[PDB]
């Protein structure tokens, strides 16, 4: 009445809130499968054993499921075991048999469970290692982006019929990098000193992408460049200002390794301890422009130029500085 | 559904989404019609409300209050009160949001609030993150400059768009000691 | 085909009169059927629009003197429009020369303030007028606490603000 009648009218309200479906059906097999299931169960004399589900639409389940694949929790759709999502069976549509509409969301949910776990980590952030902080934006900014194709696409439901088959084939090249995403992040929370914690994830990361080496090199590439961000700035820090900056000691090297500026690493300590004993007598932003003008490998022996340079200036003003006024020779 | 929650996180409250000092604001969560879709989106939005309200009360509270009547280092103070200032010239492209976004709901009068909710992503990780800044400089009882520290402490984190947005903050907060260093010297 | 059938949180403009109806009736329910809610809907927004431009300038609106949380709104505007004639009225006089020549130099910020409201605004929307006048309107209101509206006068007064 007036209100509820116009919700029982012109909202839907008969799965996600209990009241059985009044959708209209104009039977006839291809979609009066469930009843001529019933006629052959009982031609084969089951006796009764009746099912109950709750009778919804296809279209419901496909908005739910995309709700699901965006990354938000706790939908009417999939039961939810342990933390883990698991198909409901209490859900039918009139044909495919009850039987692939169970194989169907159970793939989409085996996707799911991969989303939920990353977005979980990501929100048990929210509520010093800055190296942790630096993945998590980079996963973020892979989601917000992958959030936005999905929610696009069920703006275009309102105004045209979408299947299961669409929306599966659809994110075929976003499923085939969210799979690269599970292996990563396998090695990312297998584990004391936090700067172990660290450097395992990293070397795998700088070891990955030769595996690899179209769109999904890009993606571990751009991934890449947003985690070393910590690194770059506290070697350079212990190059233009002579000290290390200490953080429980996050450098690998005390006042485990990484692969990544070893063949050069030896040139980095002779640099940045020279520069505080000089004194007792920008680098993002030159590797930035080395991408306008394989990956990882060729265009990373590009990198050691820039920090070269300014060692080799150091080193030159030290034992210049050395020769006169106190006059070693 | 749409347009009071721009009404209840503009600030002024709403008689759906309930204020409370010990739950911020919450939805009545009893319909007889909820479903559990809209749970978790309405609560992902209500936490930038929430903070959002209490920035802006907390700016308001201590901000040109007095005609002077020594004070407190953390609830007065002219580093203090700069720290204010900075703090609401950061909200702004968040009010600005808002602002275009009823023009949409205007224009497109069937909306739902997943579109809402992906829009204002970026504001759901900076609002959370800014409040413990100021939450140890109250609780704490910080006096003089090394409030200025403090902020430049944890503008060394590894999210630049938070660091970049206590920046501005740190450099408002600076003007004022130049200020006063301009007679002394 | 006859369609999909909107969702609920789909069009927040009449979606939501039925949810604030049923919100409405249910609120009826659990006080017990008396408790009087003053005009929990109406009337439109830029008329609501106008009258709040016209409390800045000094006439009150007709639930004033000197969507339901449409009255959180509104008092924040109107209070702001009730500390203003509190201070055109304390600067109503022609005693001190000196707080004459003050009281003269109030009346050229309040003078600005009435000459922004009325000319700038395009017939702007409701929340843009609780967002602009924030900035500009807690302004406003540190000098009621200038004023008195004992108090300082003549030469205290101008020793004081010193």
């Amino acid at each position: 009445p007036d209100d509820r009648s116009w919700l029982e009218h012109h909202v839907v309200h008969q799965y996600w809130t209990a009241r059985p479906s009044q959708f209209p059906h104009s039977l006839h097999l291809h979609s009066n499968l469930a009843a001529v299931w019933d006629q052959h169960l009982y031609s084969s004399d089951p006796l009764y054993v009746p099912d109950d589900r709750v009778l919804v639409t296809e279209t419901q389940v496909i908005r739910e499921t995309l709700w699901l694949l965006s990354g938000v929790k706790k939908l009417f759709i999939f039961q939810l075991i342990d933390g883990k999502v698991t198909v409901r069976n209490n859900i039918i549509v009139t044909h495919l048999t009850h039987s692939c509409l169970r194989s169907v969301l159970e793939q989409i949910a085996a996707y799911g469970q991969v989303v939920f776990r990353l977005q979980e980590f990501i929100d048990e952030v929210m509520g010093p290692f800055r190296t942790y902080q630096a993945f998590m934006w980079a996963l973020y900014k892979y989601f917000i982006s992958f959030k936005e194709e999905l929610a696009e696409i069920e703006k275009c439901i309102i105004n045209t019929t979408i299947t299961l088959a669409i929306v599966v084939d659809k994110l075929a090249p976003r499923l085939s990098q969210l799979k690269v995403l599970h292996k990563v992040f396998s090695t990312g929370v297998a584990e004391t000193r936090n700067v172990v914690r660290a450097s395992h994830l990293l070397n795998t990361l700088y070891k990955a992408i030769l595996e690899y080496d179209e769109q999904t090199v890009s993606l571990l590439f751009s991934l890449w460049v947003e985690t070393v961000r910590p690194y770059l700035q506290t070697v350079d820090e212990w190059i233009v200002h002579g000290h290390l900056w200490d953080g429980a000691r996050e450098f690998i090297i005390q006042r485990t390794m990484v692969s990544f500026l070893k063949p050069v690493l030896k040139q980095i300590i002779m640099a940045g301890k020279s520069m505080q004993l000089l004194k007792n007598l920008e680098l993002d932003d030159v590797h930035d422009p080395l991408l306008a003008i394989t990956f990882e490998l060729t265009l990373r022996s590009c990198l050691y130029p820039h920090i070269d340079k300014q060692y080799l200036d150091c080193c030159g003003n030290l034992m210049q500085t050395l020769k006169k006024d106190y006059r070693l020779v | 559904m749409i347009h009071e929650l721009l009404l209840a996180l503009s600030g002024y409250p709403g008689s759906i989404f309930t204020w409370n000092k010990r739950s911020g604001l919450q939805v009545s969560q009893d319909f007889p019609f909820l479903h559990p879709s809209e749970t978790s989106v309405l609560n992902r939005l209500c936490r930038l409300g929430t903070d959002y309200i209490r920035f802006t009360e907390f700016i308001e509270q201590y901000t040109g209050h007095v005609q002077q009547q020594q004070g407190q280092g953390g609830l007065h103070g002219i580093y203090l009160r700069a720290f204010c200032t900075g703090l609401d010239s950061v909200l702004q492209p968040y009010r600005q949001a808002l602002l275009d976004l009823e023009q949409e709901f205007l224009g497109d009068p069937h909306l739902s609030i997943s579109h809402v909710n992906y829009f204002l992503d970026q504001f759901q990780l900076l609002f959370p993150s800014v409040m413990v800044v100021v939450e140890q400089i109250k609780s704490q009882k910080i006096h003089g400059c090394q409030i200025l520290e403090t902020v430049y402490k944890h503008s060394c984190g590894g999210l630049p768009p938070v660091r970049s947005a206590l920046e501005k903050i740190l450099a408002v907060c600076h003007g004022v000691m130049y200020k006063q260093l301009s007679a002394w010297m | 085909g006859h369609r999909e059938e909107p969702y609920l949180t789909e069009a927040g403009r009449d979606a939501f009169d039925k949810f604030c109806r049923l919100h409405q009736g249910e609120l009826q329910l659990l006080a017990g059927g008396v408790l009087q809610a003053p005009q929990p809907v109406l009337v439109k927004e830029c008329e609501l629009v106008k009258d709040v431009l016209n409390v800045l300038i000094g006439v009150v609106s007709a639930t004033f003197s000197l969507p339901e949380s449409i009255s959180s709104l509104l008092s924040e505007v109107a209070e702001y429009g009730t500390c203003y004639t509190r201070l055109s009225h304390f600067s109503l006089q022609p005693k001190g020369l000196v707080f004459q020549a003050f009281t003269s130099g109030l009346r050229r910020y309040l003078q600005y303030y009435r000459a922004c409201v009325l000319s700038t605004p395009p017939t702007l929307s409701l929340l843009t007028i609780g967002f602009l006048f924030k900035k500009l309107g807690r302004q406003l209101r540190y000098l009621a606490e200038l004023c008195g509206v004992a108090f300082p006068t003549g030469v205290k007064l101008l020793s004081y603000l010193y």
